[PDB]
RNA sequence: GAAUUUGGACAAACUUGGUCAUUUAGAGGAACUAAAAGUCGUAACAAGGUUUCCGUAGGUGAACCUGCGGAAGGAUCAUU
RNA sequence: ACCUUACGAGAAAUCAAAGUCUUUGGGUUCUGGGGGGAGUAUGGUCGCAAGGCUGAAACUUAAAGGAAUUGACGGAAGGG
RNA sequence: AUGGUAGGAUAGUGGCCUACCAUGGUUUCAACGGGUAACGGGGAAUAAGGGUUCGAUUCCGGAGAGGGAGCCUGAGAAACGGCUACCACAUCCAAGGAAGGCAGCAGGCGCGCAAAUUACCCAAUCCUAAUUCAGGGAGGUAGUGACAAUAAAUAACGAUACAGGGCCCAUUCGGGUCUUGUAAUUGGAAUGAGUACAAUGUAAAUACCUUAACGAGGAACAAUUGGAGGGCAAGUCUGGUGCCAGCAGCCGCGGUAAUUCCAGCUCCAAUAGCGUAUAUUAAAGUUGUUGCAGUUAAAAAGCUCGUAGUUGAACUUUGGGC
RNA sequence: UAUCUGGUUGAUCCUGCCAGUAGUCAUAUGCUUGUCUCAAAGAUUAAGCCAUGCAUGUCUAAGUAUAAGCAAUUUAUACAGUGAAACUGCGAAUGGCUCAUUAAAUCAGUUAUCGUUUAUUUGAUAGUUCCUUUACUACAUGGUAUAACUGUGGUAAUUCU
């Protein structure tokens, strides 16, 4: 019930002696509309995607196979495991859960990977489209015979199944404590639920040394992410759920972060998790599943793959498996020189911060890189003076919080409506972002991954003297971070200002870096910041003071990590050249 | 795989399908014998048409032949024992000029009706299906059931049933526990 | 099965007369080209453009049927939705 | 194709074992042994469906595995063992003592035997030659070898074999007047004297035989077990001992009893 | 006793032809059927206004016409 | 070859065979299976040629046909 | 290619192969070629008798594992849930290399007019192994399933009002017993469909069988599918359209009075089933052995000779007696 | 269950076909669908292509055990109970699937091996070997390995090693 479209192949399409065969057959050629348009001289055949029914006679008419029909997302009423309300969005498949194993979800942020998890815990149990009269368990288990699933299920009524999501939300956990107030380490004392010595100590490996005895509330989003893993760790369960780890991670981070989940791994337990970033998932996943569908209208998951194929597949955009093309392939001095607390000295060191020319500014976890951004805008001041006022500042905080009753669009009023020329101006910025979807909805019920969104492009509209964006990589999806780089590219040449962007990410870093500030010191304990050293030579420090390697695909130029012992790690240490396409 | 269950089929319908002789005669065996449907008349002619082939094949073959012999003694004695057969007609000849008057006569349905314990041959169609009719001692709720002639003597109640006693029913109960609640 | 190409006025053959109310479809396994009479009151009213119908004969085993010049099939469903349930109104058509 | 079938599907085992067409695709396939998987009985066909003394296959595993059964004197805990004709089968516990011989329906019997008939048992000798060293021997028709056997003993005649040793007590020579068993073929299950047999050089033998009824019938000689003389067989007969009566002579027979 | 190696039979395949059994395009023809209130005549049906039909040959806007031999299915069962 | 019967036959005209054929078997060879398309295409084969002999299909159609009857008409013959 | 003699190879026989030799071998009684929408058989459907059509598919035999070819191991394989190469697809890759074979069971794409669950289990049937014990998508169990097949609910019974025979009467149009059916007339009884303790069922369940408790009666627990000119059951209707729209397998209907369309009412046929398309069988003595036809309807070759084929007079031991 | 009927004409009798009529372990499709038993089911087109998981393994008193495995003893300082791995032995050639090929081929019934291979099963069956045969020796019992294991490693990756 798919539609089903007529694709042809630059490969073995020859126009000159095929007797252009497809387009005499054509029905809608009959009826006058110029669904293939395709000449003796022509290099290619061309169909129509929008005129073609999809009969498929075209394909047995054609003296090679120069062409195939394959299919395209749609609207299906069928199949449907859970509506959220009337006119909602819709879910239809519902992943299976492998024993053993680690099972990746894939997609487009909005499309329901978190929805499903849900599910699968029993947070949300299914109402197979009925929102009026919710279906009991009894006829649930009975829509799911013939499957795993009805067995799966069953188990979970019968309390043989505990089941644990970790939250993708970081934002909304410090704000409800067992208590009133109490630091991080007491709320992991009383559910360590597994002796500290005789299993793998995870505190040690998921670097919470330090931070065992600040209080909750004041650790940023970087921290506090590897806090949420650590709860969900500690806990004793048959199923674990990861929803968006990656976030707020540093590379070597990102790789111990895979390297924790595999270690919950037994015959008897399930790990499923929902990861956006590529390269993390190579280590992560023995398994990957694509879920599909137009954002926020309707979602559907697909039969799973191994990861080697499973990732090639995602940068394609179509699945071989069930013949649809889900379409996304991927493709001025201010020497502050100080500031303490007194615990984490983040000396700065001088720059020459360069003229209207976008630079990265990228660190680790404890290393404090939002204090310098702090000190950009004035706040956090050093003690011994030397604290120049001259720079104003449009920054964006980590730690986004919504204060106000506001639709969009009015908040579009209330601060960036501006002048609003359409050349080259927020007119032209907005256009690729689908920010014209989310003007109706309120910012307090619009998403995390939206909010996010919306920030950044808030945050650009006022000039200002020097606008800030901090981390603006969390709670996007991987072709959300394509788009969103490319739209902060396109504004930063237009005005003559420049920007500290924050990343915890690296392949973005890397599209979006002419200067480099490196931040080489202990995290956690104090630091010491360098210059805007440039491009090839500034990776490469950060890379040498992590021992990680990255390779350049040579078919699609993907950034992949090395492993930590091999022929081409090895090899580029030797030579010096921790990256490339510099 | 395992072997295939056989069956068979038990009817066949007439070959010219609106003829007015035909349709006014099986609509008087269907209101004299109460039954439901052309199935049950075509369910019998299929039967007679068997058992007159098979009479047919054996009367083509001499006297005294074993065959014939056997055979038409054991289709003679399933004939008369079922009570479709006369007990003086027992000569392989009168089986041919049988008739599904004759068939139909040893139904439960009619049975029930002729010993006098229905009133109807609806009734008795109605009194067999909600199982009020035991042929041994077993409850039989088939109205086509062609008792076998020593079994004629025990048609009566069930045990377990009203009309046979024991416990009134659904809706005599309600009625006595409404006046009962009216008593008090 | 196959694809309407346009919708025919065949009118009828002697002593008869009325316009018939055909279709050209092709044929999605052959890509040959059929004439297929839609055949109640009103029912071309349903068979409007490029859709899936199913055909079938009717009847005289190859040949043209009444009246009607040179066709020998008829339709049957129009878009996965049959012709008389659409005609008594019982179901009714997706948009396309 | 590539090997020996080891499977036996129902539908295509032999029809006198009276196994059901459902409950199950397949049959117990008879193991190698000394007789021809057709003309045989397996241990569990003869426990399970004939003497009930188990309701399943693994049942009479468990028979089996105690060393109750023996057949032919050895322990046999072997499920699809083929017990042929002639073959005694003693069960120690209830201490009885089985012959496998035909009824006249043409399938093997519950034939019930004492103590001291359990001791011996008949053979068919199918071949005399003269083995290595020239030692000469016999092979009976479940396909034992004795060696050193009587020099005026040919082919076709029978040999009663000791059951404790291997050795031979007599024999019956072949010819009129001589008590046989017919196994195989059409007239399987009947007993009748041999009147004469008929040379036919080049194959198939045939013999004519006459019941106590005086009902004359003939068989190939492949099909023929001679039993005895006449008068006197050498083993117990079971019931009905071989006289085929007639559907019309068995159903007023059966309406004498009933 | 490993790599390697000589001859052989078995032989998948490959390259260059050449046949046949299969499709497409195709200037043009060339018919046939159905439906068609068209154009010109009136060949057949009456001795249909030159009896009709057959075979063969030639001719002609079209039916058709004409020569030669035949048939009655003719308009003659018939002239001791 | 003819005349008369109709034993008989046949749809009838008519037939001594076109009879002895549902009461169905003397021997044997050839041909037909609704009307067109069509004795046409195509391939063989014979012929100097003209042509002969073999010989379809797609498609199309509800009749085409036989013998008699009663009318109507005839540039057919008689009568009133 | 057909045979002869020697050898070779094989588990063995043999042009199976080689060397030498001879010129054979098949065919109108249809060889050889072509086609098959051709795996063969048991068998299936439909037939008075004879037949005709089908058989991929529960059993038996064969063959194949994407296409070909080659081989190892072993008793047994030219094995593909074994290996080797080529051809065709196709995956991963760090570009060095590596791994593939669902015409097994599920499942997916594609194709189409067309066909189910990525469930439970070895409890039964049996098979394998060192073996009673382990294993088995073989096999069983449930799911889906109007493919066919069996049985068989959708109501039964009164009391009173309405349309009927001789007679008790021999009391003219008065009760009407003895019935037959209609009722904007009322009554209780009866029961499953369904729901559900329980037990049984089962490897564990589900369901069946059994059974407390509940569960009926007219807007409730409401049977359809095709038809009503003829063939061929069923309109002496009423509105609408007006050669239009449409119906009609065939003949035909429709231009103001439509027995045929579109509807309402009524009625008929089969009925948990009924209609349509395609194919096939009977009807078909329209394939004709039984058993057709050939003057004119289709069809006796222009005429004779003639080989194969088919068909060919009569005759030989009978009668008698026990 | 040995049956026909409508349509060529102004009417008739025929030839003759078309149309109806009944069935189909023949498919498909439409409309409709309460109950019990029973049941086929990706053959037809594409022997087209396959993501994922499973479908072939196996232990007895009775081949090999020092697991640095688990147990409890009390026979037993050589072992002796249970039992992973691994070696050895068997099995993986059966079953299941499909119907492409194939027209004297397969197949069916009927023969033959006096023309041959045969694990297994079952029954029989082996005083002869001190190879130079007075010792040249072990026959109350002869030689090597090698796995699992232990330890050191390579490769992005494999049931690699
Ligand atoms: N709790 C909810 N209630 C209603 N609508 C929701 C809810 N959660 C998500 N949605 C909508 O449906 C979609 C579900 O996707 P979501 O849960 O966000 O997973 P993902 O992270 O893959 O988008 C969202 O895009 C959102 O628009
Ligand atoms: S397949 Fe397409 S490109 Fe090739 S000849 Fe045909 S129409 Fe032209
Ligand atoms: S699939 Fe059909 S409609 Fe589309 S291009 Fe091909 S022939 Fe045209
Ligand atoms: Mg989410
Ligand atoms: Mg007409
Ligand atoms: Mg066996
Ligand atoms: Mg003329
Ligand atoms: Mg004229
Ligand atoms: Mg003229
Ligand atoms: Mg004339
Ligand atoms: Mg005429
Ligand atoms: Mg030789
Ligand atoms: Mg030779
Ligand atoms: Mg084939
Ligand atoms: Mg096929
Ligand atoms: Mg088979
Ligand atoms: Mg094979
Ligand atoms: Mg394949
Ligand atoms: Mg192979
Ligand atoms: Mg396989
Ligand atoms: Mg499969
Ligand atoms: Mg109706
Ligand atoms: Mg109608
Ligand atoms: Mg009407
Ligand atoms: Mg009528
Ligand atoms: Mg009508
Ligand atoms: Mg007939
Ligand atoms: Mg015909
Ligand atoms: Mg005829
Ligand atoms: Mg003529
Ligand atoms: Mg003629
Ligand atoms: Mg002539
Ligand atoms: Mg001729
Ligand atoms: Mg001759
Ligand atoms: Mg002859
Ligand atoms: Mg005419
Ligand atoms: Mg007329
Ligand atoms: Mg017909
Ligand atoms: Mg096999
Ligand atoms: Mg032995």
């Amino acid at each position: 019930k798919n539609s089903r479209i007529a694709i042809v192949s630059a490969d073995k399409c020859k126009p000159k002696k095929c007797r252009q065969e497809c387009k005499r057959s054509c029905p809608v050629v009959k009826t006058g509309k110029l669904c293939i348009e395709v000449t003796p001289t022509s290099k290619i055949a061309f169909i129509s995607e929008i005129l073609c029914i999809g009969c498929g006679i075209c394909v047995k008419k054609c003296p090679f196979d120069a062409i195939q029909i394959i299919n395209l997302p749609t609207n299906l009423e069928a199949h449907v495991t859970h509506r959220y309300s009337a006119n909602s969005f819709k879910l239809h498949r519902l992943p299976t859960p492998r024993p053993g194993q680690v099972l990746g979800l894939v997609g487009t942020n909005g499309i329901g990977k978190s929805t499903a998890l849900k599910i699968l815990a029993g947070k949300q149990k299914p109402n197979l489209g009925r929102f009026d009269d919710p279906p009991e368990w009894q006829e649930i288990i009975k829509y799911f015979r013939g499957s795993e699933l009805q067995n799966y299920f069953t188990k979970m009524l019968e309390d043989d199944i505990k089941a644990i999501i970790k939250p993708q939300y970081v934002d909304n956990i410090p704000r409800a404590i067992k208590g009133p107030v109490q630091k991080v380490g007491e709320l992991l004392k009383l559910r360590m639920e597994k002796s500290p010595e005789d299993v793998k100590r995870y505190i040690k490996i998921l670097q919470l040394e330090n931070v065992l005895k600040r209080d909750i509330e004041k650790l940023s989003g970087g921290e506090l992410q590897r806090f949420a893993i650590g709860m969900s760790c500690v806990q004793e369960a048959d199923v674990y759920m990861f929803d968006e780890p990656s976030s707020y991670l540093d590379v070597k981070q990102r790789l111990n972060a895979a390297q924790i989940i595999r270690s919950l791994l037994a015959p008897t337990k399930y790990v499923i998790c929902v990861e956006h970033d590529l390269s993390v998932l190579d280590y992560l996943s023995d398994f990957v599943c694509i879920i599909y569908g137009v954002p926020s209208v309707y979602g559907v998951v697909t039969l799973p793959a191994s990861v080697r194929e499973g990732i090639n597949i995602f940068l394609d955009g179509h699945i071989p498996a069930e013949n649809l093309r889900f379409r996304t392939e991927a493709l001025f001095s201010y020497p502050s020189l100080k500031k303490t607390q007194g615990d984490f000295v983040l000396n700065v060191e001088e720059g020459e911060f360069s003229d209207s020319e976008i630079l990265v500014m990228m660190g680790e976890n404890g290393t404090g890189k939002t204090t310098l951004i702090k000190l950009l805008a004035g706040a956090l001041k050093p003690d011994e003076g030397q604290d120049i006022p001259k720079l104003n500042v449009s920054m964006k905080p980590q730690k986004i919080a919504p204060k106000f009753p506001g639709t969009v669009r009015q908040l579009f009023f209330k601060k960036i409506r501006g002048q609003f020329l359409n050349p080259q101006f927020q007119t032209d910025v907005v256009k690729p972002l689908r920010i014209d979807d989310i003007i109706d909805q309120e910012v307090q019920h619009l998403s995390g991954g939206e909010l996010q969104r919306v920030a950044i492009v808030l945050a650009l509209g006022i000039p200002a003297d020097i606008y800030l964006i901090d981390e603006p990589s969390a709670y996007l999806d991987s072709e959300q971070r394509i788009i969103c780089s490319k739209v902060i590219r396109r504004f930063i040449l237009h005005n003559k200002k420049t920007a500290f962007i924050v990343e915890h990410d690296f392949i973005m870093a890397t599209y979006l870096a002419d200067k480099v500030i490196v931040f080489e010191g202990i995290p956690s304990k104090n630091a010491h910041a360098r210059a805007p050293e440039s491009l090839l030579t500034g990776c490469n420090r950060f890379l040498k003071n992590l021992n990680v390697t990255f390779r350049r695909d040579p078919n699609s130029f993907r950034p992949r990590i090395n492993k930590l012992d091999s022929q081409m790690d090895k090899e580029q240490k030797s030579s010096g050249n921790y990256f490339f396409l510099d | 795989p395992r072997a295939p269950r056989t069956y068979s089929k038990t009817y066949s319908t007439p070959k010219r399908p609106y003829e007015s002789s035909r349709l006014d005669a099986e609509l008087k065996l269907a209101g004299e014998f109460g039954l439901k449907n052309k199935k049950e008349i075509y369910r019998i002619s299929f039967q007679l048409s068997k058992i007159r082939r098979a009479a047919r094949d054996l009367l083509t073959r001499d006297e005294k032949d074993p065959k014939r012999l056997f055979e038409g003694n054991a289709l003679i004695r399933r004939l008369v024992r079922v009570g479709v057969l006369s007990e003086d007609k027992k000569k392989l000849d009168y089986v041919l000029a049988l008739k599904v008057e004759d068939f139909l006569e040893r139904r439960l349905q009619t049975q029930v009706y002729k010993l006098g314990l229905a009133k109807s041959v609806h009734h008795a169609r109605v009194l067999i299906t909600q199982r009020h009719i035991a042929v041994g001692k077993q409850i039989v709720n088939i109205p086509s059931f062609m008792v076998r002639l020593d079994s004629e003597k025990h048609i009566d109640f069930a045990p377990t049933s009203p009309f046979g006693g024991a416990r009134p029913g659904r809706v005599a109960r309600r009625n006595a526990a409404r006046k009962a609640e009216a008593s008090g | 099965k196959g694809i309407v190409l346009e919708k025919l006025g065949i009118e009828s053959k002697q002593p008869n007369s009325a316009i018939r109310k055909c279709v050209r479809v092709q044929l999605i396994k052959n890509g040959k080209k059929v004439t297929a009479f839609v055949p109640n009151d009103g029912c071309l009213n349903f068979v409007d453009e490029n859709d899936e119908v199913l055909l079938a004969g009717f009847g005289r085993k190859g040949k043209a049927k009444g009246d009607i010049p040179g066709v020998r099939f008829k339709v049957v469903k129009v878009s996965g939705v049959s012709l008389l349930a659409l005609w008594k109104e019982k179901k009714e058509k997706p948009r396309s | 194709a590539r090997g020996p079938k080891k499977h036996l599907k129902r539908l295509a085992a032999p029809h006198h074992w009276l196994l059901d067409k459902l409950s199950g695709c397949y049959a117990p396939r008879p193991s190698a042994g000394p007789h021809k998987l057709r003309e045989s009985l397996p241990l569990i066909v003869f426990l399970r469906n004939r003497l009930k003394y188990a309701l399943n296959g693994r049942e009479v595993k468990a028979i089996l595995m105690q060393r109750h059964v023996k057949v032919d004197g050895k322990v046999r805990t072997d499920t699809t063992y083929p017990a042929g004709f002639m073959d005694v089968i003693t069960l120690d516990a209830t201490n009885e003592n089985f012959r496998l011989v035909y009824d006249v329906k043409g399938r093997f019997a519950v034939h019930r035997i004492t103590d001291e008939e359990a001791s011996y048992k008949l053979g068919k000798v199918k071949k005399v030659q003269l083995g290595k060293k020239g030692v000469p021997y016999v092979v009976t028709h479940d396909g034992r070898t004795i060696r050193y056997p009587d020099p005026n003993i040919k082919v076709n005649d029978t040999v009663k074999i000791d059951l404790a040793s291997g050795k031979i007590t007599d024999f019956i020579k072949f010819d009129a007047g001589k008590l046989v068993y017919v196994t195989g073929g059409r007239n399987l299950g009947r007993i009748g004297t041999i009147v004469h047999k008929e040379r036919h050089d080049g194959g198939f033998d045939l013999v004519h035989i006459k019941d106590s009824l005086d009902n004359t019938f003939v068989t190939r000689l492949n099909n023929v077990f001679v039993i005895g003389e006449q008068g006197k067989p050498y083993i117990s007969l079971p019931k009905g001992k071989g006289i085929k009566l007639s559907i019309a002579e068995e159903r007023d027979r059966r309406r004498a009893q009933q």
